RNA sequence: UGCGAAAGCAGUUGAAGACAAGUGCUUGUCGUUCGUUAUAAAUGGCCU
């Protein structure tokens, strides 16, 4: 699994151990691991091999405001 | 770069204020209009209070606080409030979607939205060739 | 410069005053000398920065 | 120019004067004469370049 | 408009406070006062401009403690210009201390630069031909001074 | 001696020269004082140069992951 | 009180302002009546960049009460004044002084504010449009500013002259508000 | 070369007090310090081992003849520098120092020496001047 | 920090308490104390 921003790979054959900018969402919508973020951020992700994986990145004048050092 | 105050029944000038070092290309404001919040080139978004009682009695706004979110110019803004959501959404020449709170502009989080978000993919792999 | 020393060495000892006469020569002489700590100082810089990126 | 005086202290007299200038004088009322002049307008000097009116 | 040739030769009280019409300030001083150290720098190396007056805005930004404040947002595009004025500067006894502060600084500062661009670098090989150079005059110049204190 | 604090002693030396004066000193020993001085000075040169020493994305990559 | 860090008393010299470690904690009392008695802690007034920035951002080196006791200003070490309303404890930030701010004094309408600092430089700010105008090249910095008249006639300044580290120098200037020149120093 | 090369890189390995003379040697020229320096020295022990070698080397004999020794440590300088300073140990900056001591002195000649050199320029042009 | 010339020559940069954060433990702080001669970073730059 892949998003924008993350990889990850989960294992379905074993279980996990079981130990504010955003709608609140009180309404309804209607009416064997492996985790990084070193990629990013990703336009797509698959496999060309078994051991060989295609990770896709992202490689103007803005009004000067600037930074005091000293 | 100046934000400016008018009386709409007599349509005179009520306050100046010189805010922006250029153009200011949005304005938003809450729904109490206690909050005017504005931006535009300089990549900074200034937020004009009256939310005092005293300022609510005198007609008096504030110039209360700026923040610099953006890399470039802020071409869009728009507010959004409901009893759980109190959105400022802004985005401008950078491309990305910048995500603040307007109850706590100044000194609450704000999120900064990946520029692409695949959720369409552009590109596809062949594992044969 | 270096032959009128050089031949006129032994009237220019028989005179009454140099500094004053050369005065001229002593300050220009010392300009020059004055500088020579710094330059080395910015030979051995340079020179260090030169080698690193020829050899790399 | 105009005379001036404060309406709750009788004592002090005072004669504002301004021409086509970006400053004004005033004159505090004989071995010499106190003037001052009035030549800041905090942040909205674009809006006035005389204080001749 | 008949009151402006009158100078108040009758009058009791003559008050004056015009002050005096000061000289109009050159661009570089201007940036120094409003505190752009990069702007002023770059004034110093324009076409034209006196070699004296290029040493005042490099001492005074020297004096004011700005010198890596002043190289920092700078590339080999606009690096080239001190560089080129510091391979003349090395040259005159006047300048020559003040170069050596601020190439010493631009090495340490632009070290990495350095490698991946290559007009820089000739800059760097032909300046140290200069500075080599102008090791042999003062290393010279002592020699004359020893000979000259025998005579004496 | 010299041939075959130093400065303090070299100083010294050069006061001797400037005593000895210009008509006295003799070619065969200013040769061997002469080439003397010539190693002095490269060695003062190479200890300063010392001295001063003392004092101071690609588009493609393959890597391996970590799993 | 106790452990009181640091206090302030209005213009009008009715009203006082201080803060203690009861981290701290500002409380605003009437000094002849019982008419006004707050108290806050320094926390609701700081903003949350400040907490995870450093010490500087939340160490107070000046505070002013107003005479009406509407507004209080807060100077920070790092050179940020903050004006908070006591009525609804909003905060409205003020950034000029680059380094710590030594000096607040409210004007007697409460509609200026003077500060000074480390930047030898008097700064009038008008905070009905937040502009502000400036007195430079001052002889040092400034520890206390005031408004002294009925209408505002004078301000009286403290300068220190830091270059002097053997001693501590001051001078005291009056300067005559309408044309901003020492009528006294 | 290689063998000297080798021989240096077990010393250093073995802690053993031989490594002066291995630097010392006579087959040791100018480009292969820089190989040397570049490919074997790898580990900040080593290179600390040789700095110290060297360091004290040349503190004891500033005017050594030989132009060996000061050539390893120029190289060693410009191309480890970081790594040199990377190294805390007090001891290495006390060598520092007494190294930096020793050099310091040497500056301070310079000009008496260039002064002299000056005089004797003029001393063999009077002889020749005099032969002629 | 001491001495001295400016160069340099010797020598230091410790402990307790309290607080915050993360997870009794770890880290960082001190408008707290005892003892010894003993990076910065709130977009924040100077009038007429």
């Amino acid at each position: 699994f892949w998003g924008a921003t993350w990889i990850s790979r989960i294992d379905f054959d074993v279980d996990f151990p079981i130990n504010g900018l955003t709608i609140t969402d009180e309404s309804n919508f209607m009416n064997h691991f492996f985790f990084t973020d070193k990629y990013k951020p990703l336009l797509f992700v698959d496999l060309i091999s078994s051991n060989e994986l295609a990770i896709i990145e992202r490689n103007q004048k803005a009004f000067i405001q600037p930074k005091l050092v000293f | 770069g100046s934000i400016k105050f008018w009386d709409f029944q007599f349509a005179t000038l009520n306050q100046s204020f010189k805010a922006h070092d250029a153009d200011v290309l949005c304005l938003t404001t809450d729904t109490d209009n206690n909050y005017v919040f504005s931006a535009g080139v300089d990549r900074k978004i200034f937020q004009f209070s009256q939310n005092t009682n005293k300022s609510q009695k005198n007609n008096r706004w504030v110039n209360s606080s700026n923040r610099l979110l953006h890399g470039n110019d802020i071409r869009a803004i728009c507010a959004y409030q409901s009893k759980g959501a109190d959105f400022l959404v802004s985005g401008g020449v950078e491309k990305t979607l910048v995500i603040n709170s307007l109850t706590s502009f100044s000194n609450g989080n704000y999120r900064k939205m990946p520029t692409v978000e695949p959720y369409s993919k552009n590109v596809l792999v062949n594992k044969e060739q | 410069v270096k032959w009128c020393l050089i031949i006129h060495g032994g009237y220019l000892v028989s005179i009454p005053n140099l500094m004053s006469t050369l005065s001229s020569l002593h300050s220009t002489l010392k300009r020059r000398s004055d500088l020579l700590p710094r330059l080395l100082a910015l030979d051995a810089r340079l020179d260090c920065t030169i080698n690193k990126f020829k050899t790399l | 120019c105009t005379f001036y005086t404060s309406l709750s202290n009788q004592n002090q007299q005072n004669i504002f004067t301004a021409g086509r200038r970006r400053y004004m004088h005033s004159w505090d009322l004989s071995q010499t004469a106190k003037i001052e002049k009035f030549s800041r307008l905090y942040g909205h000097e674009s809006t006035q370049r005389s204080f001749e009116n | 408009m008949r009151g402006s040739e009158y100078q108040g030769d009758q009058e009791h009280i003559i008050h004056n406070d015009k002050v005096r019409s000061q000289r109009r300030m050159r661009a570089f001083e201007r940036n120094i006062n409003q505190f752009k150290w990069s702007e002023a720098l770059d004034n110093a190396f324009v076409p034209g401009m006196a070699k004296e007056l290029t040493l005042t805005v490099l001492q005074e930004l020297r004096k004011r403690g700005k010198v890596r404040v002043a190289l920092y947002g700078r590339d080999e595009s606009t690096l080239e210009p001190l560089l080129n004025w510091c391979l003349k500067g090395i040259e005159d006894v006047r300048s020559a201390s003040i170069v050596a502060d601020w190439v010493a600084v631009v090495l340490e500062l632009y070290g990495n630069t350095l490698e991946s661009s290559p007009v820089l670098q000739e800059l760097m090989i032909d300046l140290k031909t200069k500075v080599r150079h102008e090791i042999h005059k003062s290393k010279e110049a002592q020699r004359i001074e020893g000979m000259l204190q025998l005579l004496t | 001696f010299i041939t075959s604090q130093s400065t303090q002693l070299f100083q010294l030396l050069s006061l001797v020269l400037d005593s000895i004066g210009l008509f006295s000193l003799e070619g065969a020993l200013l040769e061997n004082l002469t080439l003397y001085i010539d190693k002095q000075v490269e060695i003062a040169e190479r200890n300063t140069e010392l001295w001063n020493l003392i004092d101071t994305l690609p588009t493609y990559t393959m890597e391996y992951l970590d799993i | 009180w106790h452990n009181v860090i640091l206090s302030n008393i209005s213009s009008n010299g009715k009203l006082l302002a201080h803060m203690c470690k009861d981290h701290k904690s500002i409380s605003v009392v009437s000094l002849f009546d019982d008419s006004v008695n707050l108290s806050f802690p320094l926390g609701s007034i700081l903003s949350s960049q400040t907490q995870s920035l450093s010490y500087n951002t939340r160490y107070v080196s000046s505070m002013a009460i107003d005479n009406m006791g509407q507004q209080l200003a807060v100077g920070f070490a790092s050179g940020v004044i903050s004006i908070v309303s006591l009525a609804d404890l909003q905060i409205r930030l003020l950034k000029w002084h680059i380094d710590s701010v030594l000096s607040l004094s409210f004007s007697h309408d409460g509609s200026y504010l003077l500060s000074g600092g480390w930047e030898k430089v008097m700064s009038l700010w008008q905070l009905e449009t937040n502009s502000q105008q400036f007195l430079p090249r001052l002889n040092g910095i400034i520890i206390d500013c005031q408004v002294l008249g009925p209408q505002g006639n004078y301000y009286s300044l403290i300068l220190q002259m830091t270059e002097n580290n053997s001693n501590s120098d001051y001078q005291f200037l009056l300067l005559n508000a309408s044309d901003l020149t020492s009528k006294l120093s | 070369q290689v063998e000297i090369a080798n021989i240096l890189s077990s010393h250093l390995e073995a802690n053993s007090t031989e490594i002066l003379d291995d630097l010392m040697s006579g087959s040791w020229t100018e480009p292969e310090i820089k190989k040397f320096i570049l490919t074997k020295i790898n580990t900040v022990d080593h290179l600390s081992k040789i700095f110290l070698t060297i360091s004290k080397s040349i503190t004891q004999n500033p005017w050594n003849e030989e132009n060996l020794l000061p050539l390893w440590l120029k190289w060693l300088l410009t191309l480890k520098s970081g790594e040199l300073n990377s190294i805390k140990d007090k001891h290495t900056k006390k060598n520092c120092k007494h190294l930096k001591s020793a050099l310091r002195s040497s500056e301070e000649i310079l000009p008496v020496l260039l002064g002299i050199q000056g005089r004797l320029e003029m001393l063999r042009r009077q002889a020749k001047l005099r032969e002629d």
